[PDB]
């Protein structure tokens, strides 16, 4: 059970959910981005989850990357043409921060297509552990997942997988996702993977570790189940792709429940 | 990011590292005395080291008497400085120069309870520490120890993943490390403790390997070498090999021979093989071996 920390499990739990407070990007930070848009942050999203499977990152790498964006677009202004250049910055740093074994910066200045040098990189990198002010070990989706995992009885494996493919589904839109911590997204995605794959529902278990409910989650559950529902549509494709692989159990294959019931 | 480096006085060179020196230095406004880390960012050509972003990112929130303090972080030009919290001397040389006739029981206690206090901070604020080890606890003239390098550290998740193998300095490397586990977790710093409480009632290291696998054989010729019943899974450990000696387990009042009763089953419980059933920092807190501490806790540090 060590791996699970069980002396410890509550008191990092408790941790998570103030931190995950502490790290929240603005909910409406991007009315105030004169020049940048949600779907060009879908798009930059997308595209980082590309650069993810290129690279083998890990999915918390992912997570991160994308919390230090959001919170970096919630105090500065950015042309599109810049976009890139904070993402790249930001996977960088999320990189160094989670990996084992980060890719090289010319590997990222080489993902930009050389529309970067290694010098705005490099530049850039800093800015944003400035804007951060280093405050970069942030609760992700993912962190909650795995925690929320281990009251499985049994454990399931495409219930997990899903629920990983739904919180990262969450990443892309920040309208309507910005407004949910993390801890919550993460609920309502263990919830309905659960709910799809085996009929069961949040159990009891988590309602006395977390303090959620169905009734609490009931807002985040039914905007989760509408971007479930529409992901084949969706313009930005490469998480459902990613998630056909036999690696997360092929699950962006399975079929949504037409209700939650 | 209060300072600058105009309000800092340098006094002596303390250390040095990696990626750069330590020094002594003195805020000339305040009074404090600090340890200036400096970082350089000119030279690095893959931007600001990983090790220096955990570093700092991890100490941020790890505010504990027991943990040294980053007071600050300082960005110029190509270059970056750690502020922290100044302590006159590590573990290590306290042991070396000082303790030539013993560490007093007293003193071992207090210290072994204060290393076990922010350690337990650090794992119940999902951090392992991952490099403990007597040149890592600094010791102020109050009788504060307090953990510190945080250079190897690491925040994890629950369960933990597959994170750096061969971390922590080899003669303080837990067993599992040492077989090519595919996973670890708090059970790692909490055998590094182990490893140095024996070693502040010896002031001699309890496993001086000069390989991994001298490391192992040491470990297994004190403790015995384990099998299936004493640690499930052994065995299909990705580096354990079925041609290991079979040494026995050694009573383990000759482990430390000057160890009491309370003292060996501290000992005992954190260097269980089964990092399972390997005592955690919190429940360590609790042994019956620290009944008679007194020393009053450190205050916090601002
Ligand atoms: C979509 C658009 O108008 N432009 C654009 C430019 C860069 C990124 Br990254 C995303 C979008
Ligand atoms: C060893 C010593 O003199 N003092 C000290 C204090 C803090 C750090 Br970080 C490193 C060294
Ligand atoms: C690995 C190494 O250097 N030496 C060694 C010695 C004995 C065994 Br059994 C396995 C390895």
């Amino acid at each position: 059970g060590v791996n699970e920390v069980p002396d410890y499990h509550e008191d990092i739990h408790t941790y998570l959910r103030e931190m995950e407070v502490k790290c929240k990007p603005k909910v409406g930070y991007m009315k105030k981005q004169p020049d940048i848009t949600n779907s060009m942050r879908a798009i930059l999203v997308d595209w980082l989850v590309e650069v993810g499977e290129e690279y083998k990152l890990q999915n918390e790498t992912l997570h991160l990357a994308v919390n230090y964006i959001d919170r970096f677009l919630s105090s500065m202004s950015v042309l599109r043409g810049k976009l890139q250049l904070v993402g790249t910055a930001a996977m960088l740093l999320a990189s160094k921060f989670e990996e084992i074994y980060p890719p090289e910066v010319a590997e990222f200045v080489y993902i930009t297509d050389d529309t970067y040098t290694k010098k705005q990189v490099l530049r850039m990198e800093h800015l944003v552990l400035k804007v951060l002010a280093f405050d970069l070990a942030a609760p992700t989706i993912n962190q909650f997942l795995t925690q929320y995992f281990l009251h499985q009885q049994p454990a399931n494996c495409k219930v997990e997988s899903l629920a990983m493919f739904l919180g990262e589904l969450s990443l892309i839109d920040a309208d309507p996702y910005l407004k949910y911590l993390p801890s919550v997204i993460a609920a309502a995605a263990f919830h309905l993977a659960l709910y799809t794959v085996t009929g069961q529902s949040w159990p009891e278990s988590l309602v006395q570790k977390t303090g959620y409910t169905l009734e609490t989650l009931k807002p985040c559950l039914l905007d989760l189940h509408q971007t479930y529902l529409r992901a084949p549509q969706h313009a930005q494709q490469s998480i459902r792709e990613k998630y056909k692989n036999s690696k997360y159990h092929g699950v962006s294959l399975l079929n949504p429940p037409e209700t939650l019931n | 990011g209060p300072g600058s480096m105009e309000n800092f006085q340098k006094v002596e060179k303390i250390g040095e590292g990696t990626y750069g020196v330590v020094y002594k230095a003195r805020n000339k406004l305040t009074g404090e005395v600090v340890a200036l880390k400096k970082i350089r960012l000119d030279t690095e050509t893959e931007g600001v080291p990983s090790t220096a972003i955990r570093e700092i990112s991890l100490l941020k929130e790890l505010n504990h008497p027991n943990i040294v303090k980053l007071l600050d972080v300082i960005h110029t030009e190509n270059k970056l400085y750690l502020v922290f919290e100044f302590l006159h001397q590590d573990l290590k040389k306290f042991m070396d120069a000082s303790a030539l006739t013993g560490i007093p029981l007293p003193l071992i206690k207090s210290y072994l309870f204060q290393l076990l206090q922010g350690l337990a901070f650090c794992h119940s604020h999902r951090v392992l520490h991952r490099d403990l080890k007597p040149q890592n606890l600094l010791i102020n003239t109050e009788g504060a120890i307090k953990l510190a390098d945080f250079g190897l550290a690491r925040a994890f998740g629950v369960p933990v993943r597959t994170y750096t193998h061969e971390v922590v300095t080899l003669w303080y490397r837990a067993p599992e490390i040492l077989l090519g586990c595919k996973y670890y977790s708090t059970a790692v710093d909490i055998w590094s403790l182990g490893c140095i409480f024996a070693e502040m009632v010896t002031r001699r290291a309890l496993f001086p390997g000069d390989s991994e696998i001298d490391q192992l054989f040491r470990i297994f010729r004190t403790l015995g070498t384990p099998d299936e019943v004493v640690w499930p899974g052994v065995t299909s450990m990705p580096d354990y090999k079925p041609s290991f000696p079979k040494w026995a387990r050694q009573d383990f009042s000759k482990v430390v021979p000057p160890l009491d009763e309370d003292g060996r089953s501290l000992l005992s419980q954190m260097l269980h093989y089964d990092p399972n059933k390997r005592i955690s920092a919190k429940a360590a807190l609790a042994h019956p071996f620290f009944q008679d501490v007194t020393k009053p806790v450190p205050h916090l540090r601002l």
